[PDB]
RNA sequence: CCUUUAACGAGGAUCCAUUGGAGGGCAAGUCUGGUCGCAGCAGCCGCGGUAAUUCCAGCUCCAAUAGCGUAUAUUAAAGUU
RNA sequence: GACGACCCAUUCGAACGUCUGCCCUAUCAACUUUCGAUGGUAGUCGCCGUGCCUACCAUGGUGACCACGGGUGACGGGGAAUCAGGGUUCGAUUCCGGAGAGGGAGCCUGAGAAACGGCUACCACAUCCAAGGAAGGCAGCAGGCGCGCAAAUUACCCACUC
RNA sequence: UACCUGGUUGAUCCUGCCAGUAGCAUAUGCUUGUCUCAAAGAUUAAGCCAUGCAUGUCUAAGUACGCACGGCCGGUACAGUGAAACUGCGAAUGGCUCAUUAAAUCAGUUAUGGUUCCUUUGGUCGCCUACUUGGAUAACUGUGGUAAUUC
């Protein structure tokens, strides 16, 4: 039906300076590839191109009233920009690093219960974790401002109550199967 | 091939045809078709020809005029009926219809008759 | 968390007179027979092919 | 493809104010030919299961319309599509409910409920004079309707009011100046304000006018004018809205006043 | 995969007016090797088969569109639905059971006919490549999603379709089963089509006697009758139309014919003549190699299907090599020296009986170095007769013994000997006229070789028949009594052999005694005719012996059945019991044109 | 020489030994070099190279995981 | 099929990630063995004539990644229309 | 209540006509005409307007602002890919319009068709035949052969959408 | 992201092309766990085709003497259920292909005061017969022809 891509290449194969910002960025998150990370600037660039239209469109233009009202309100409901702000002119001072602070993976690690960034990733993806009442299983949330004071573990899970795993249950019965019987 | 009539010498000939013709069958509303028949002329080279007693003779053939069949059906329209009986114009039909046997059927005979019409 | 959709009919022959022929036979008392597909139209189109009788076709193929 | 009429209308060269899906199949319903205009219409059966969800499949709205609960027009019918359209009064009498077709600021049909009362009548355009034979009069209307004998005075671009018990028109309303005027077509649509001008063109594609009672000038064609009333007075019942056709910025601000989409 | 080679011959393919691009323009006549054989020249040009790569080059660039592409049978691992193992036959397609129609299956022998009789009946299960670690009513369903088999093979599970099938064979039962009298058949089921079939089956005769006393006539006749009688949904007949006479035959194909019409799924085999017409609507080829590889071709209509499998090689649609003329002997030939000397014996008018039979024989002159002919109906008293003259009971009054030697040959050839052929092979000897002769029979086509090895519990028809063939020429013996040798042969195989039998009986000076229900079969074969006359389980006649014609004339005025000569290629055409011409013949007595 | 033109055409073989599982009067796929009309490195008069012999690849037939399907 | 749920289901040896490249352009070996203008590589510039950072292999390293390589049409690069 | 019928209006259209918009080529520069080319007058025909056609009469019409002729792996548009700005390239293909059912021509029925899941003939193919005759058109869904670098199941079902 | 890099010389600065670079869509090689969406014999041959199927249709309400089923007994329009057959209507819609076609097709804009229009909707409905007219065809019954046909 409708389709259509997320993310772009770089217009260069290879080129040092470039490398080492992608690889150091990609160690900080715990992202598993750069098309997570191209996929991020795509979006950003894509938003830094819709505030230059209008910056030039006359002031107190209809058009131009009532679109950045909306959108601002919407990059401060993610919580990448504030209100203390609330101008077009902090668009273009927004930059990537600040959407990737608002993914789940880094809001678990620095808020909540977590040991490195590449165990928060785990902890996302085998059901430990919910968002208010609801199971999730996407570390690319992208969490809303409102929802972070409601970031729990699961309610089904060996971390906090609920059943046991199959590590433990399994050496239980080795107790009464492996050394009780066996 | 059939035999129809006007189709003088006796030749195989390919007349185009339609509705309301000898030798057609429609399968669709203005259809034409061209298919081959023979001609009135008779000869030797016919299968089977087909005679109609018209007049009959002195003498009654053994295997078909000393057989006697009656014809199955009386009348399904008002009109037949008054000038089958001679009936008068008032007289009020509703008991000069023929009634049909049912010979069998396990249960009991029944008698059908036709609707009128008109 | 689970959703559906539910009807209540006030008596039977209002659920028996308009529901669809399969939601009844959900919860048998009714079927289907009818049987399968083809045999269908591999008997119409030997139906079409004879004229005045075609009993032996509707039992007989 | 074409050597007669076509009798399939798709999903996707339907008209948009059915408010058509696209995760249905390839076709949609068409209306079958009547007095309406397809660009004009609202099908049946579209205000069955699109709108008002009674029924939920097709052959649902079968099953009803030949138990002869519904009406149109207080004649009776009984297929799964009618071409009804603007000032038309739908009549299901079962649940005690009347409807009218009439148009949003948005520019499509809503539902305008209204008493029974009210439900007795309807108004009707007048388009076209045609002198009949021996000396006898007609109209013609929107809804192809002929009235024979109309008062000598009525004349196209006037509205008259239609009993639908019996036809024959009791009253009417005047074409002039400064009377009240809804909107059938065009780019305006649904909008409701007074005549206040009128221009002319020797030829075709003649414009009216229009303002409204929030300040606002606009202009539209002649033949997309109807009258609905004298001044600031409408002589039916209006919904919602009423005419106003807010702006995309104050329609944001209404809705986050009232902090409305839970009651 | 497949095989691809050139075709050259067409209306004004003219070497001598296109300068001959097919020589100058193919890859394989430039490389050294001549594929392509032309000049300009009164011929056409020549093409090899062997030497063609396949590539269409020559085709596309021929002046005039003469050359053709054909492709050649080859397999290429390609669907399989089974095989026993490894160095053995294997089959690729199992198609369509079409109901409400009669599914005609007509191919060479040993191809696999009765294999996908067996898969399609549900008893042996396909196997499908491999060895055959998937079954079960799971594996195979899901290979042959998308497609048909499915709802068949679902609807076999559950055995909503009930499988039966008349067995290729005779032999292994009369022998493996037993059967009560009457009661037997009795006690089988039910009533009004069982009297259809029995009555229909035009036998009115075995009805109060014991089975061991009949013969193939009976045993065929209960056989279809009690299969028929046999309430079931499917329904299969292998081969149910030999050794039977030619009046029964016809009367056999129209009771199967019953069973048709209404939501029914019928499958019939055949090696036809021209009967095949009223046996089925739909006729389906098989093609390959015989005893290597077999697959099945596409279904295609009686009248264009006949054709196309004996016409010699039709696809279009494929393609192949061989097939043509069989439907008789168009063996061109005759004379031979001085013949000197002979003699004039004569055999005696016998008068011989058993218990339900009054057998009689007429005198007759049977000639040195010279053949004869016995038919005529079914039960007309040939074969035990023979057994009578030589030695097993008889005689009361008088008698001729046998001055030659004498080979025999069976016509009830089911044998039993545990081992080897090859150890049976050594009761005869491969020294003596040592210049081919079996290998005459068949060695390189068909292959032998092909005779010898292997078990002979295992053989096949054709080739189990070729068994008793070789055993009548290989005691030293001189005089040859042979009954049916047209038994489980077709056309191909039997017209070429029975052409080959009579060459050497005839050439090194003999007599045999030939006892055949098959045109081809009889005429070609035929000199004396002697003729049997009279009603089975009654009266016995041979016919004072006659003329080729006038015998065949005499069983034929009887039956009430004739045939029609092929007009271009010489074949035999049998009419549909009452026609028009069909009345011509019978005026003009007339059933043999062309002479 | 080509199917479908009859015309002929010079064409590489690519890595050693590959040569071998080419054998005369069979069929071959053709490719251009990579420079769309124009010969490549330092052999002249060949402007197409060759990459399937039978339905199966100089690699396979190179690296060992194929073998000749004959 | 998906989602939902019993019961089995992870100790790294297997419940196994590949596709190309490492002289420059262009991110990564003046490591080891073999070959010696032969065999081959090489879009381009150029490598091989007995001490080959470019060939054939081993080890190590680099890029992208459930994808990567190759051929061809075509756009951007081209202010070389 | 059901059906039918005459006329008017309406709806769904159908058919002609207005103005403006087109890729390559001059090694295509003059083209068109009693085998009507342009116009006038009258008539025939057609659902109607009209050289559409016929009779009579006039000699016009078009072009360097590219006619006429030739070419197009040219169906048209809504659109698609790339892209700072300006562009370039593609559009068989789900919506709309058009044309065609092997190649040509003619015609029946009907409100509507010059119809091909209607018909007749010729031409190119191909099938059956007892040789007298008869029957056929997958650029519908599946499927086969052929062609090629190159492309799926002879499956299940009217429940949804109409 | 409005960007360039290598190659003519002993060396330098130009002109200029070739090569490198990124996207897109077709083919092809190698590899391949899990989840959703889905394009697909157009390119070439609008080449040729076996078999199967793809258009039919009855309500209280056009026509029921099927020796059909049924009946509670019938026929006095006369049953209930009803195969077949006549009659009305549809089969000109859809589906498919891109061969033809350069002011043609087509798009925007306009015109019927130059015309036709099933159908729906609304109007139009009185200048030895009328208590109802005339005579044949099918199904059906029965006999046939042809190698063969929805003859
Ligand atoms: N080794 C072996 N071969 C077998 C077996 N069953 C059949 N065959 C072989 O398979 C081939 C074909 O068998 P079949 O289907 O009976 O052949 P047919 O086509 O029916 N033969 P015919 O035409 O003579 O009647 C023959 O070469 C036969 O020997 C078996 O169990 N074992
Ligand atoms: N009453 C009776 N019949 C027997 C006896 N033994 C054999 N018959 C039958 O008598 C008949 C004699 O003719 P036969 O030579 O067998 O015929 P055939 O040569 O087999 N003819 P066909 O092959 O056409 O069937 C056969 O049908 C045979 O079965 C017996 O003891 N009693
Ligand atoms: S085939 Fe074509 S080319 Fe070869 S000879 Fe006959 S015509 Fe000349
Ligand atoms: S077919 Fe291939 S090989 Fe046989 S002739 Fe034509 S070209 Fe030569
Ligand atoms: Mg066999």
């Amino acid at each position: 039906w409708v389709c259509r891509k997320t993310y772009v290449t770089p217009r260069r194969p290879f080129e040092k300076s470039r490398l080492d910002q992608e690889l150091k960025l990609i160690g900080e998150y715990g992202l598993r590839n750069k098309r997570e990370v191209w996929r991020v600037k795509f979006t950003l660039a894509k938003i830094r191109k819709a505030a230059r239209e209008l910056l030039t469109l006359d002031e107190k233009d209809p058009r131009r009233l009532f679109e950045g009202n909306a959108l601002l309100r919407r990059l401060v409901r993610i919580g990448v920009l504030d209100e203390g702000k609330m101008k077009l002119d902090y668009i273009l001072g927004l930059k990537i690093e600040d959407f990737l602070e608002r993914r789940l993976q880094t809001q678990v690690f620095k808020l909540g219960l977590a040991k490195s960034i590449h165990h928060a990733r785990v902890l996302i993806r085998q059901r430990h974790i919910r968002v208010r009442k609801q199971v999730v299983n996407i570390p690319s949330f992208i969490v809303r401002l409102d929802s972070q004071k409601h970031i729990d573990f699961s309610l089904r899970s060996p971390y906090g109550g609920g059943r046991p795993g199959r590590v433990k249950r399994k050496n239980a019965k080795k107790g009464q199967g492996g050394a009780g019987a066996g | 091939f059939p035999m129809k009539q006007g189709v003088l010498t006796h030749g195989r000939v390919r007349l185009l045809l339609s509705k309301g013709h000898s030798c057609y069958r429609p399968r669709r509303t203005g259809e034409r078709k061209r298919k081959s028949v023979r001609g009135c002329i008779v000869d030797a080279n016919l299968s089977v020809l087909n005679l109609v007693i018209v007049k009959k003779g002195e003498k009654d053939i053994p295997g078909l005029t000393d057989t006697t069949v009656p014809r199955r059906l009386g009348p399904k329209r008002a009109s037949r009926i008054r000038k089958l009986f001679n009936l008068s114009k008032e007289d009020d039909v509703r008991q000069y219809v023929v009634r049909k046997p049912l010979n069998k059927e396990g249960k009991k005979p029944r008698t059908k008759a036709p609707k009128i019409q008109r | 968390k689970t959703t559906g959709f539910g009807m209540i009919y006030d008596s039977l022959d209002y659920a028996k007179k308009n529901e669809p022929k399969h939601r009844l036979a959900r919860h048998g008392l009714y079927e289907k027979k009818k049987t399968s597909r083809k045999q269908r139209k591999e008997r119409k189109n030997r139906m079409k092919k004879v004229r005045g009788t075609a009993k032996a076709n509707v039992g007989a193929g | 493809m074409a050597r007669g009429p076509k009798k399939h209308l798709k999903r996707v060269a339907a008209p948009k104010h059915w408010m058509l899906d696209k995760l249905t199949s390839v076709f949609a319903p068409r209306p079958s030919t009547g007095p309406h205009k397809l660009r004009e219409c609202l099908p049946l059966i579209i205000f069955l299961r699109n709108k008002l969800k009674y029924a939920l499949t097709g052959d649902e709205v079968k099953k009803i319309c030949m138990q002869r609960f519904i009406k149109i027009d207080g004649k009776v019918r009984a297929d799964i599509t009618y071409p009804a359209g603007f000032m038309d009064v739908i009549s299901i009498d079962k649940t005690g409910e009347n409807f009218r077709l009439i148009y949003d600021t948005k520019g499509r049909f809503a539902v305008h409920r209204i008493t029974p009362e009210e439900a007795k009548y309807k108004l009707c355009k007048v388009r076209k004079i045609f002198v009949g034979t021996k000396g006898i009069p007609h109209l013609v209307t929107h809804d192809a309707r002929t009235i024979r004998y109309p008062d000598p005075l009525i004349k196209m671009n006037d509205t008259i009011q239609i009993d639908l018990e019996t036809g024959k028109i009791t009253d009417f309303i005047k074409f002039d100046t400064g009377n009240l005027c809804m909107v059938t077509g065009g780019a305006n649509l649904g909008r409701i304000g007074v005549i206040t001008n009128r221009e002319r063109h020797p030829g075709s594609f003649d414009v009216v006018h229009v303002k409204d009672a929030n300040g606002n000038s606009f202009a539209t064609r002649l033949s997309n004018i109807f009258v609905i009333g004298k001044g600031n007075k409408p002589w039916i019942s209006l919904p919602r809205g009423k005419g106003i056709r807010l702006t995309i910025a104050e329609e944001r601000d209404k809705r986050l006043a009232a902090k409305q989409s839970s009651g | 995969k497949l095989t691809r080679i050139a075709i050259v011959n067409h209306d004004k393919c003219k070497p001598k007016k296109c300068r001959q691009e097919c020589k100058k323009s193919c890859p394989v006549v430039r490389m050294g090797k001549l594929c392509i054989e032309v000049t300009p020249q009164s011929k056409i040009a020549w093409i090899s088969e062997t030497l063609c790569i396949g590539c269409g080059i020559c085709i596309k660039k021929c002046p005039f569109g003469a050359l053709s592409i054909v492709n050649l049978p080859s397999n290429l691992e390609k669907e399989t639905t089974h095989r026993y193992c490894a160095n053995a036959f294997k089959l690729h397609r199992l198609p369509i059971p079409r109901p409400g129609e009669v599914l005609g299956l007509v191919g060479t022998n040993g191809i696999g006919k009765s294999t996908a009789l067996k898969i399609l009946a549900g008893k042996q299960k396909p196997n499908l490549g491999k060895y055959d670690d998937p079954p079960d009513w799971q594996e195979i369903l899901t290979y042959f999603r998308g497609s048909e088999l499915q709802n068949y093979f679902t609807k076999i599970l559950e055995d909503d379709l009930k499988a039966i099938i008349k067995p290729q064979y005779v032999d292994q039962i009369p022998k493996a089963a037993k059967g009560t009298v009457g009661s037997i058949l009795d006690r089988k089921d039910e009533t009004k089509t069982q009297a259809i079939v029995c009555q229909q089956l035009d036998l009115t005769h075995l009805k109060e006697r014991n089975v061991e006393d009949l013969s193939g006539g009976e045993l065929q006749r209960f056989a279809c009758a009690v299969v028929c009688i046999q309430k079931a949904d499917i329904f299969m007949f292998d081969e149910p139309s030999s050794y039977l006479d030619v009046k029964q035959r016809l009367k056999a194909a129209i009771t199967i014919r019953s069973l048709i019409n209404p939501d029914r799924y019928i499958i019939v085999v055949e090696h036809d003549l021209s009967v095949l017409d009223y046996l089925s609507d739909f006729i389906c080829c098989l093609y390959g190699v015989p005893s290597a590889y077999g697959v099945v071709t596409m279904p295609f209509s009686v009248r264009e299907g006949i054709n196309i499998f004996l016409d010699g090689y039709v696809p279009t649609e494929n393609l192949r090599f061989r097939d043509a003329s069989l439907v008789f002997k168009v063996a061109e030939t005759a004379n031979e020296e001085e013949v000197k000397k002979m003699c004039m014996y004569k055999y005696p008018g016998m008068k011989k009986k058993m218990g339900e039979f009054e057998l009689a024989i007429v005198a007759g002159e049977f000639t040195d170095s010279e053949i004869m002919v016995m038919l005529g109906e079914n039960g007309t008293g040939k074969t035990t007769f023979i057994r009578m003259l030589a030695g097993r009971l008889k005689p009361d009054e008088g008698g001729e013994v046998p001055v030659l030697n004498v080979s025999y040959k069976p016509q009830k050839i089911s044998p039993k000997s545990t081992g080897s052929v090859r150890q049976l092979l050594h009761e005869k000897i491969r020294d003596a006229y040592t210049h081919p002769q079996f290998v005459t029979d068949v060695m390189k086509p068909l292959q032998i070789e092909n005779i010898i090895d292997q078990e002979v519990q295992t053989l096949s028809g054709g080739e189990l028949q070729r068994v008793a063939l070789a055993l009548c020429l290989g005691k030293p013996a001189d005089v040859y009594l042979i009954d049916e040798p047209s038994a489980y042969l077709d056309s191909e195989q039997r017209l070429m052999a029975a052409r080959v039998v009579k060459r050497f009986i005839l050439h090194a000076k003999k007599t045999a005694f030939v006892v055949e229900h098959d045109f081809i079969m009889a005429t070609y074969l035929a000199d004396r005719v002697i003729v049997f006359d009279g009603i089975p389980s009654k009266n016995t006649v041979a016919n004072s012996p006659q003329t080729l014609l006038a015998g065949m004339n005499k069983f034929l005025s009887q039956l009430e059945i004739t045939f029609r000569r092929d007009p271009n290629n010489y074949r035999p055409r049998i009419n549909k019991l009452n026609s028009i011409k069909d009345v011509e013949q019978k005026k003009s007595g007339n059933y043999f044109f062309l002479d | 020489q080509l199917i479908k033109n009859g015309k002929k055409i010079t064409a590489f073989v690519p890595n050693d030994g590959c040569l071998n599982f080419i054998e005369e009067n069979d069929e071959v796929l053709v490719a251009g070099f990579g420079r769309k009309g124009h010969a490549v490195g330092d052999i002249p008069g060949v402007r197409f190279k060759v990459v399937k012999v039978a339905n199966v690849s100089l690699l396979a037939l190179y690296k060992g995981k194929k073998e000749r399907p004959r």
